[PDB]
């Protein structure tokens, strides 16, 4: 309510920092993360 | 989920006595190679670290997202992956048994 | 020399007997690797949920 410009800049700075810290650009952090797993590597029988 | 927890370990003493030392120095490599995978087996036990969900439910203003995350975490419980080359070890085990029998009867002769 | 050659053959037969426990060690080595990979993902999933929280 009647927030100044610096408060708006402060809020945008905090949201941008949290987005860059937790990597919100790649995936939506509000929803469940989409895991992209892979089969584990098993060594060959011999050396 | 089963089979081999970190407690399992074969008798290294009899195996070390059996090998002809530097003639089978790959065992010295094999033990250290297996020991390195024990170091990987040292980390990441069966259960993960428990998380107090109630603290995040009370701290967050709207705990509906925490309940959804907890419900999805309980729903997504993936079990162990599949063994790949166990049959190859079993095939070489049968070949080893044939070589065991062949070496035994020749030594008996 | 004949007695020593007998004992050397005795050791060779015993090393053939221990070949089986080597195979079991190889089987446990494979299972250990598959456990360390799968459980780290289970640790990574728990850390990702904690990261979301």
């Amino acid at each position: 309510l009647e927030a100044s410009t610096e408060i708006q800049r402060e809020l945008d700075a905090e949201l941008d920092k949290l987005k860059k810290m937790y990597g919100g650009d790649t995936a939506d952090l509000s929803k469940f993360p989409s895991f992209h797993f892979e089969d584990p590597v098993v060594d060959p029988i011999n050396m | 989920a089963s089979k081999r927890i970190a407690r399992s370990s074969i008798d290294w003493a009899k195996m070390a006595e059996s090998v002809p030392e530097s003639q089978k120095a790959m065992y010295n490599q094999f033990k250290a190679k297996s020991d390195g995978y024990i170091r990987k087996a040292l980390s990441y036990p069966e259960q993960p670290s428990p998380i107090n969900w109630e603290h995040y439910r009370k701290s967050l203003t709207n705990p509906a997202m925490v309940d959804a995350f907890k419900k999805q975490y309980e729903a997504l419980k993936v079990p162990y992956p599949e063994d790949k080359v166990s049959s190859q070890i079993d095939a070489q085990e049968a070949e080893a048994k044939k070589e065991i029998t062949k070496f035994i009867q020749e030594s008996r002769g | 020399g004949f007695e020593e050659a007998i004992t050397l053959e005795e050791r060779a037969q015993k090393s053939a007997e221990a070949q089986i426990m080597l195979f079991q060690a190889k089987r446990e080595n494979v299972q250990f690797q598959l456990e360390a990979a799968y459980r780290a993902r289970l640790h990574h999933v728990n850390n990702e949920i904690k990261k979301r929280l």
